[PDB]
């Protein structure tokens, strides 16, 4: 069931 | 004239060109955005990414049931790119694990289930979400 | 386009693959081939490599005309893979040093350049020493 | 003469599986 919560975890480095 | 000489030419001039931050042509881009964000996906996010991906046992007549479901858990709650990305890298590792186990007439398969699923359920989101072109401003790390 | 989501899905799986030793296709195995025989070219050869580009002042009035002399210069004592691999690297700098100056018109043009060059001038000689599948065997990195 | 000397010149690794 961590499918779900990896997809909430996940965060990419983003051009700011 | 040898369909097969301009693509090998035109890779190869896509590959130099994204080397510095250049890119053939917008599709490019994106493919390139997406490579380098399933790297960075699946380096952070090794430790857990190896959990799950561990726990798949892939046959051929199961090797879509468990896609079908990992990929609704990671989507129960909605898309984000992060989600994307992930569902990538997903595929990706489900080919090279089904390679390794002498079942690559899977990896036809995944693509084609990659493909619809993209076309089927993501399109909508993406699209709502400034398109392909938006991912690659986030981030791709292009000279645009 | 599902067209292009189905290529974009097809150029991660080959990325993936390749990470791991592993090709999508053949002419995948032969691009990536090309692809790291270029990078191997351009570390081993920087110094001469570097100053022959930055001697081009690349134009568009003269960009076709400095293409073909120094290919002409290049294969003036007959093909061989090295050199055929200097060619592609040759056409990547002149793609690269093109958009650096903002005369991304040049790209097309070049990649046209190229792959009739190597259609007409490069191909029989590829074939009669086992085509692109020698040069994966020699030159290419894949698993076994 | 200096692409022709390069030219003849190029040796990339090979892989000498002997």
């Amino acid at each position: 069931k961590d499918w779900e919560e990896l997809g909430e975890e996940i965060r990419l480095k983003v051009f700011v | 004239m040898s369909q097969s000489n301009r693509e090998l030419v035109v890779d190869f001039l896509s590959y130099k060109l994204s080397q510095k931050g250049y890119s053939w042509s917008q599709m490019a881009a994106v493919k390139q955005a997406l490579r380098e964000a399933g790297d960075e996906f699946e380096l952070r996010y090794r430790r857990a990414f190896s959990d799950l991906t561990s726990q798949l046992h892939i046959t051929p007549g199961t090797a879509y049931q468990s896609f079908e479901q990992v990929v609704n858990e990671l989507f129960r709650d909605g898309v984000n790119w992060g989600r994307i990305v992930a569902f990538f890298s997903f595929g990706g590792a489900l080919c090279v694990e089904s390679v390794d186990k002498e079942m690559q007439v899977l990896v036809s398969r995944i693509a084609a289930w990659m493909a619809t699923y993209l076309n089927d359920h993501l399109e909508p989101w993406i699209q709502e979400n400034g398109g392909w072109d938006t991912f690659v401003e986030l981030y791709g790390n292009n000279a645009a």
